Order: C-alpha cells, then structure tokens, then sequence
C-alpha cells in the first residue's frame, strides 16, 4: 500500500539533522492551520481508502498511467545515448501538477475545509488547483501577481471558467514570490476554513514532504517502465528543477539505487554570471525563506534577488528542502541550463519527435542531450518530460521569428 | 538574573502605566531621517523602540510597513544601519530592541548579530518568523550576549505552544492580533507573569488606553509610520497622545 | 469486414454511399493507397507498429471517467467522458493521423499533405509527419490562418510547411480542394492524409479502423467500471471521425442507443448552422456520396458553428448509410446549448472541453434527462477546449 | 450505332485538320452574354462547344476558369441556364456537350438532365469528376437519349483502367495534362482503339494549335477563351480565328 518513509525528515520536518534542511520558519499565527494539516496528512497517507481515492482520481480523471516514451531521433543529439522521456506532458490539465493539486484537494476535503487558496506564477499551478477545486467542489481563490496577470489573459479566463476567482497580486516586484507572501496572508487570516495548495515541493514541514508523495508517482511509474522497455535500471535520471516538485517525484523510486545517476537541471537565464538566472544551487546559497531552510538567492544581507528565466516554472528564486539535503549528501548533481540551451531543445523536440515540450521541460531536455555526450553511446537516460509547452508556443514562436513584426 | 527589558517594565507598572512601544524601520525615508525619527521616539515618551530590519519579502508586515522598507530597500538600506540605528537611540539614553525577519540574521551570523547587537546597545530581538522550535542558536546566542527574546504569540495559538512559546521567551511575550487580544492576554496571564506587549493596529490615544488596562505594554507600529510619512511634527504629536494613552494614573 | 464497404467503396448496396467520385487523374494512387492499406491492414509488423506508437507516443488507453457532478444536470443519469481530449496533441485526430503517416512510409511515399480548418488536423498531420521523419505540407483556409497564428507557428515549429489558401471561399473545404490538386500533380511522392471519415474509398472505411480503438476500449471499459453495456453512446459530428470510432464497437449490441450530435449554429431555422443531416440531402462532394449542405442547383452551401472542427458542410459515407439503416440517429445541438454544456462541464468536473464536444456533452444532458435516473450514456469528449478558451472567454464575456 | 460527334471528327480528317472544342462556362459575365460569346465561337470556326456547368468546388479546374464560374454563380447562375445555351448553340448550327461535375447533374437527376440535354440538341456530355466505376446510371441514360460519354484518360492512368476508360467512351476520349507527356497519352489510346482523342495543354496560340493537331483528334481550348472574353468579345473572336487557322496546319 504505502511506501516506507526511509527519505523522511523528523517531526520537525528538518532533512539530515535537528538544525538541517526544511524545518519551520513561520509565524506563531499559522502554527495551529500548519499543525492540522500536518496531523490530516499524517492520518490520510496510511488511509487505505484516501489512497483508493487518490488512484481513482489519478487513473479515470488525470490518464495514468503515463507512458515512457523512448525518443529513437533524439539519440544523434545526445551522443548516441538513449533518451527515454517520462511523458507527464500527457497528463489532464497538461503537466505533473495535477497530480500534486489532486492530493492536496482531497485532504482539503478530508479536512472539512470549505475554501482553497493558491499561488500561480504564469497560471499553470492556478489552473490546476482552480481545476481539483472545481472537481471537488471546493471554493477556490487564486492569487497571481499584477504583472502575470495583465501578461496571461487567457489563464485568468481558464481560471474564471473553472469557477476560480482570481486576485492581482500589485505589491512588491508583482509575481510568483509576492503571489505566495499574499496567499500567505490569506491563510493567516482564514485558517479556520481555508486550505493552502501549495504549488511545489517547498514552504514549512510538511509541504515538501507531502508534495513530494503525491509526486512520487511518476518515478515508482518510471522504474517499472524503464525495467521494462531497456531491460535494466537506467544509468540517470534527470528533471528540472523549479521549485523541485516534478523533480522528486521522479528522482525518490531511484534513491536506493547505487548506479543510477541523478541530475536536476536549473534555469541558468542569461548565464550564471549575468546576474539575469535562477540557478539557485549553482548561484545561491543557503537561508531561510518561504517557511523553510534551503538554497536561495540572496544577495550579503540575506535580501531575496529577483531571478529571471525565459520560462515561468523555473523562474523562482528559491529550491525545495529535499534536494538541499539530497545536494548536501551528494546523492544528486545540480547543473545548469540556459535559456538558449533549453529553446534549443525545445526546438529539437519539436522537429525530432513531435512533441511540443514545456519550456520548463525544455531545460532537462537540454541537459539530458549533454549528459548522453558525456555518458555515451548506450546510455539510458529517462528524462522528466514535465510538461507540454502549447501555454509556450507564443514565447518559443517569437524566439524562433515564427511571428515576425 | 533578570531580563534586559524587565526594570522598564517594572518602573511602568510602579507608575500605573503601560509601556509605549514604538516602531519604525530603518532607513525610511532614508537612514538620517529614521534616526532622526528614532530619536524623536525617544524624546517624545517612548519607553522601547523597535528597530525594523527592511526585509525584501516581510510576510508579516501590513501594507504601510511593507511600502515604507520597500522605498528603504529601495534606497539602499543595509542591515549594518539597523546597528546603527541602535547605537543611536542608546547615545541619545533610548531603549532599543530589533524586529527581523530571520533570514538577514542567518546570513550576518547569529552569533555574529547577537554579539553586535548587544555591542551596539541593543537589549533583544523580536523574531516574527522564528518560533522556538527553530530557535536553538538564537537561544544559546541570547545568553551568551544577554539578550532578550521576544517571540509570538497568536489568538489562534493552542495551549501546548502558547505555554511552549512564553517559557521560550525573555523581556515580554508580543500578543499579536473584537475581544480577542485581551483574551489572549489573560491566556499568556494564565501561566506566567512575564510582561505582555499588545500590537492591535494603534493609531490614537483612546485605543493605547484600553491596551494598558490588560496589557503591560502597547505596541505601535504602523500609525508611527504614517504620522513619520506626514512628518517630524506629526511624529512627535502623534507619539505624545500615545504616552498619554499609556498612562492610567 | 461486417460493415465495410464492397471493392469500389459503397455502403448498402443499392443506396451506394461512399464510392470514389474522383478524376481518372487521382485513381493511380487511390488504387495505389487502398492496396496498400488492404496489406498493412494485415501485416503483423505495421500493427505492432502503431500499437506501441499508441501506447508509448499518444498515451493510449484513454480513460473513461465517470463525471458524477453533471449527473443532477443530466436527468440524474450517469454521463461517463471517454477522455480523448488526454490524448498527445489533444483529440482523437493523433489516431488517425498516426495509422496513416506509418501507411505513408510503408508506402515509400516522402511527403505527406493535409488539410486544416483552425489548425487540429494541420497540427496532429504535422506532429505525426515530425515523427517519422516525412515532409509535411499543411493547406490552410486564408480566413483560417490569419486568425490562428499560434497554430501555424506550431506547425512551423514541428517543421511542416503551412499554405494559406486564398482560393474560393478560403475555409477548410477550399483547403480541401487545393489538397486535392497538390495531390493530383504529387501523387508520385506525396501522400494525402485525411482529416476526417470522408473522402473517396478507401478513406472513410481506413479513418474509421485507425479510429476504431476509441470504441473497443470505451465497450471494455464500460462493462468493468459499470457492469454492463451502456444506454446509450453519443458523441459530436463534424465528418465523422471520432463518431465513427467510439460507434462501432457497439454497432452489434442491440440494447446500445447510439446518437450523433451535429451543430446547428444559430439553428436550423436560420441559415447559419452546420447540421448536415438535418438539414442536407445525398450528394456527391470530397470524392463520395453522402450528404452535404448544398443548394437547388447542388451547389455547396456555406457552413457556420462556433465550433470550428464541426463547421463542414459534409458528412462521412458510413454515417449516411448506418442514418437510413436507422442504426443511429443524428440529432442537432446549436451553440447556445454546446457553450452552456461547455462551462457546466469546466465548473463542475474541471474538464476544459473542445468547443466540438460540448455539443455531445449538451446532447447527452438532453438525452439523460429524457432516459431518467440510473441509466448510462458513454460520451466521446473528442478534444480539450484549451484552444477554445478565447472563444468561451468572449462568450461569457470574461475579456476587460 | 456511331456516335454523335462521329460525323464531326469525320469531316475534319476529310480536310486534313483537327477539330477545334472551345469551352466556355455559362453565365460568365452573365448568362446572356456567355450565350452571345457560345454563338461566337460557332460563327468564328468551332467545331465543337463545350457549355460548362458553372460548380462551386471545381477541383479539376484551373485558376482562370475557376474564377469565371465562380464570378457565373455570384451572378446567380442556374443549371437550366445551361441547357437554354445549348438550345441557342444548336439553333446557331453549331455542336454542343456539356462538361460538368456530376453533383449538379445528380442534383438534377441524371436520366432527366440525359433527356433535357438531348431535348435542347445537345450530343454529349464531358464528365471530369465521373469515372466509369461510377457510371452505372450515366451509362443507362448517355443510351436511352443517344449522347456521347466523354470520360477522361490521364498521364498517370494504369493500362487496365485506360482501356477501360476508352472503352466506355463514345464521341471522344479527352486527354488531360494540366511536354512529351501528351503525345503519348493519345499514343496509348489510340494503340487500344480508334476513337478520336482530344487534348487540352491550355492552348492559347496558333501555333500551340497546329502542334497539337499534329497527333490528336481534336484541340481543347479553355483558360483562353475565357480570358479573350474577359477583355470583349472582339477578342474571343479574333483568338477563335487563329485557333481555327492552327488546326489545319
Ligand atoms: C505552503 C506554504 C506555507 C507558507 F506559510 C509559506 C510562506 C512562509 C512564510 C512567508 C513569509 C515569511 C513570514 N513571516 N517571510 C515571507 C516569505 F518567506 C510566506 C510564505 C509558503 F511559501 C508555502
Ligand atoms: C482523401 C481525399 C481525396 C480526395 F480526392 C478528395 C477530393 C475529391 C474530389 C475533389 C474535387 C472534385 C473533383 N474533381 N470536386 C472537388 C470538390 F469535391 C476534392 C477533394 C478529398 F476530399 C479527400
């Protein structure tokens, strides 16, 4: 039924130690919602019937299984290595957050609460949770910052025709940080009957934890897949890494695997060195931000830097507690992707196989061709395909002048 | 031995009166205006002022706060001005404690901050995003430098972590929030007799005096901000009418 | 082989629906396709072939989910959505495009053509054609591409090649016909793949068997999940594609109603819809008799929906033929009813759907409320509706 | 027994030269000056006028006989229009078939369009979209009325189907390839049978005329003449006495 819980942080939340990674750095004032969720989540994980729910909704509702696609025209471009993509891309609402805002609804549900907030940087976690919400029936409340808003129309349609009501986010730099600081102050003022869907594998114990689990489906999919379709377990596994959500629900089935290799790909923006990136493990380091302790851009006085990436997802200038500790312990490498390192492979997929990718997933892609160079000819490589880019296509058609002047 | 704050405390309640507690952030407008302002706080009747470290992402703070240390970060404000800010307010015989968010001070060392802190004339530190769960550091580092440590507490704040968060703390407990900041009050009464401070969105004498009937200090933060943004002269009358409202008899 | 066609591709005998109304110039490689596909059709190797591009590249199976929050809106019945609309690139139309771009290179042929109205069957052609190394052309109405500029740039980006075409009336039957001449010229190296269950044999019955898979996996997965056949199984009617594919598994199940929900526009009574068998009689028109919208003369007559993919004026052979067997009846749903269907269907299950099958969506809420409690209609939810948010956004003015 | 335009290919291999078929669709610029045009082409050396049945989708077609028709239909052009044509063409003295897709003609129904067309003096029918796999009912009726079954051959068609086609056609065999590839076109149905053969290249010249009338039983000339009556009538006119002129060379 469920998985063991080897990989898990204490009772504190906190990865590798008491004063580790994760933990708590909240206000007193959203200790006790932050408790109660803490306690529903913890009785729900080992509820047979929670976990029948979650399968129904994941396999009638969102299409799982995924399938592994093996990309046989990508190999050229990747030293001869074999790139297998895990097709969340496949998935209802188009990427692997479905599967996140199918859990987190359900125990909302669970819970007895009767409203949903959540934070969306370009619209993509907005019309998910908007999505579970009106599944569910839950009351939902997007917040999305002012200038994502006027610049994503059409997301706040989707949103509004899911029966979601969407707020303009018009304090700080007026984007996916500051939608999160005013969902934050939402479910301080509303713990009584709010819960917070939380968008990736960060924020106070136990968000990463949790959303690492509802995640963990694609890889325990995956080595099954890969066993099948290659005939052994496969020499890395590699994602990109946003906020870490997507990446550690693939990586966490191989953990235990002593030869599997595990690379998450950042966005490098401009370049590393252009101060213009998000490549929070390669540029940043750690602090305490968003309710956890983790990797983050910061400049000499812990003040957040604003990061830039020509895709959303990545576009965040903090990292999941998970992967810190998975960093820290070495068990996983953190390298980073430009933004024309990734429409490269955007484009690549495009033309090779048909397949449209998220931007976002266009950096492991990148990265995934450059590791079969140094891997080999032969190599099985299973690359996260996160998500399909056709919310993309206008960002990548004026990259490429397919929209002129 | 006893709290850094204590004596305040004590000498207020000996005068049947609450404690004024006076807020501003450094470096706004820019950091010779905040101390001029500071100072102001002092000599218009603030009994203890609570320096503000300008943080990019103040989760906790409302909207007048939140724009005024975005127009100091904006200005270029530094987290050494907040230690100047203090060394200040001690020259000029003032009382200074530091809000902050946690992250400037695991960047700058928490060791490092209490013991420049302290150095600075600093007499503690109000933590809102650090609970005592994660405060095993700034413990050790809070005796080591005596100071005092001013934690949360909230309406919502069950029995288990009110009780764990008063014991954790040293100076005064800040109740943060109809009738429910005199509740929470008593609830902090209930179990210990450390000082109580009561933010509650002040902005007039009337409301500092129905804080000092249950509360052993009135916490102002905002209405300062704002009457500083009219300026100086405001500043000062505003503060006056609030160490009136402190005052019983 | 029970309910296909004779050699020359004629549906009930004497009636002769389907056929091959085409120019001696074309009957070369119609003869050449249809022996072709007759091998293949039973060649282990090319099924295998497309099986696992089914299963690996476009995600089949596609679930059947119970959409239990429609049901007080639906008469208490129980709607079940096939979800085509998870399906690579987002409709069935990845089905039939696959069997074909795999025909095209058993064939030796190097460059596919196709037609397009808004850009689904461009973009599915495309995405195929990207995959198995073809060149790819896409004919386009010139009123079409000037207002789905997203869409030709996503056929760009798969590497195709999009031709506005400005002759005629410039919409996807003008499209149609300046594939057809392409293909006339090319017909050495080029292969037309069709976009819908119409077209000279061996086009309707061929689009029909590559979308039979809808229906063999709908009839199997509504005995597991239900435990018996459905009531009925409906689904929308442009040319007949994914009608045809979600029917015909339950062609011989005698209990199973089958409805197929065609747009009506403003409605009938206005001029300005797109119900072909409501309102159209039998002709000639796209290479096959059948029925189609057309004037006193048999001039073809403009079409007009909302819906993109159902504004055609013509309908697939097959659908003829199974409408005189009264095997199925053929229904029509006009826009208001669709786009009502289309935000019930967002605000109560969260499923955005192609404006296309809303209409199916709306003719199974009429036909539940009609049935009663209890009983059980399959619907085909040909598309997602991703590419129809502006559309509804407007609609329920959502925009400034 | 013979066919209907037999006597026709007859008395031009009497005189050394090759029939001249002229096309033009009714109602272009309008019904009554398309009639005006037809009956010019007989008094300006046509040996045999093709009406066309203006259709709303001509696939088989080109650009400028595409646009006519469509111009004919803007016009309001009906399917009776054509057959008063072919009465007026005939009343003229000249030799008309009609050549048109075959909706219009099921439309109409095809044993009556067979008899109002022999009733109007027409002598057969030119079928671009009717392949003889089709033609079960046309076959009926080009019999019961005594009109010529004009089925088309092609460059591409296969022995087996170019045999058949030229077997089920009486009057003529037309020839479509719209440099070499004509020639032997009519190469290989005269190598099958002796039914006269006509092409259409898009002639528009005399001397593209007497090339043609080189190897074929007859020159279509289409795209031309509806470009020359675009410009007037005197045009269609002098451009159909050249075309005359190049058939006996
Ligand atoms: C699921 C979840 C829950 C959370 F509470 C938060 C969170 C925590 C703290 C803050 C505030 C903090 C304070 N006060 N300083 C701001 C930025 F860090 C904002 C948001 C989150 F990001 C995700
Ligand atoms: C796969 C496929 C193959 C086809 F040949 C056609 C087709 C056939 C005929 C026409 C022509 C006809 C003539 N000549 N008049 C036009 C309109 F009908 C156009 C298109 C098609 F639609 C699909």
């Amino acid at each position: 039924i469920a998985e063991p819980t080897s990989h898990d942080p204490d009772s504190g939340g906190h990865f590798g130690g008491p004063s580790g990674w994760g933990g708590r750095y909240v206000p007193e004032a959203l200790m006790a919602v932050i408790e109660e969720v803490t306690a529903a989540y913890q009785k729900e994980r080992v509820s047979q019937d929670f976990l029948d729910d979650l399968d129904r909704l994941q396999a009638n509702y969102a299409g799982r299984p995924s399938p592994l696609y093996e990309a046989t025209r990508l190999s050229q471009h990747a030293g001869s290595a074999r790139i297998f993509l895990k097709r969340e891309d496949l998935n209802h609402t188009g990427s692997h957050k479905i599967n996140n805002v199918l859990g987190q609804a359900l125990l909302a549900r669970r819970m007895g609460k009767t409203r949903v907030i959540a934070e969306t940087g370009a619209g993509q976690h907005g019309v998910a949770t908007a999505t579970a919400c009106a599944l569910l029936g839950l009351d939902c409340v997007i917040y999305m910052g002012g200038i994502d808003t006027a610049r994503q129309a059409l997301n706040v349609a989707r949103m509004r025709l899911l029966g979601a009501e969407v707020v303009a986010v018009q304090t700080g730099s007026k984007t996916l940080k500051d939608a999160i600081n005013e969902a934050f102050r939402d479910w301080v003022a509303n713990a009584d009957n709010t819960y917070y869907c939380f968008g990736t594998a960060a924020g106070p114990h136990p968000f990463p934890t949790m959303v690492r689990d509802f995640q963990r489906i694609i890889g325990m999919e995956a080595r099954v897949q890969i066993q099948g379709q290659a005939g052994r377990l496969p020499d890395a596994v590699v994602a990109c890494v946003g906020g870490g959500s997507n990446a550690i629900g693939i990586f966490h089935a191989f953990l235990d695997d002593p030869g599997v290799r595990l690379v998450g790909f950042e966005a490098a923006g401009d370049g590393v060195e252009t101060g213009r990136h998000a490549a929070t493990f390669t540029a940043g380091s750690p602090g305490a931000f968003h309710g956890s302790f983790s990797y983050l851009l910061q400049d000499e006085d812990g003040q957040t830097i604003e990061s830039h990436s020509i895709s959303a997802g990545l576009d965040y200038p903090g990292v999941g507690p998970e992967h810190a500790w998975l960093k820290e312990a070495g068990r996983v490498d953190y390298r980073p992707i430009t933004d024309s390192e990734a429409m490269d492979a955007f484009g690549l997929l495009c033309r090779m196989e048909g397949i449209i990718p998220a931007i976002e997933s266009a950096h492991a892609v990148a990265g995934a061709l450059k590791l079969g160079v140094e891997l080999g000819r032969g190599a099985v490589i299973v690359v996260n395909l996160s998500g399909r880019g056709d919310k993309d296509v206008e960002t990548a058609a004026k990259w490429f002048g397919l929209l002129g002047n | 031995e006893a709290s850094r704050l204590g004596p305040v405390f004590d000498s207020c309640r000996a005068n049947n009166r609450a404690a004024l507690i006076g807020y501003l952030p450094t470096g706004y407008p820019d950091v010779p205006a905040s101390v001029a302002a500071m100072t102001a706080l002092v000599e218009s009747g603030c009994d203890i002022i609570e320096v503000g470290v300008p943080y990019s992402d103040p989760g906790m703070d409302g909207p007048t706060i939140a724009r005024a240390t975005e127009a100091a970060l904006r200005g270029g404000v530094r987290v050494r001005d907040t230690l100047a800010a203090v060394e200040a307010i001690s020259i000029a015989g003032g009382r200074a404690v530091v809000m902050t968010y946690w992250n400037p001070v695991l960047r700058y060392g928490v060791d490092a901050f209490a013991r420049d802190l302290a150095a600075a004339g600093g007499l503690g530190l109000i933590t809102p995003d650090l609970i005592p769960d994660e405060a095993q550091q700034w413990l050790a580092a809070s005796e080591e430098h005596r100071l005092d440590r001013i934690f949360l507490v909230a309406p919502s704040s069950t029995p288990e972590r009110l009780a764990a968060t008063v014991e954790a703390s040293r100076g005064f407990v800040y109740a943060a929030s109809s009738q429910a900041a005199p509740e929470l009050v008593g609830r902090v009464k209930a179990v210990s007799d450390i000082p109580v401070g009561v933010g509650l969105g002040v902005r007039s004498r009337a409301q500092a005096a129905q804080i000092a009937q249950y509360a052993d200090g009135v916490i102002v933060g905002s209405a300062l901000v704002t009457a500083l943004t009219e300026g100086l002269p405001r500043l000062r009358a505003l503060t006056g009418e609030l160490a009136a409202g402190v005052r019983l008899g």
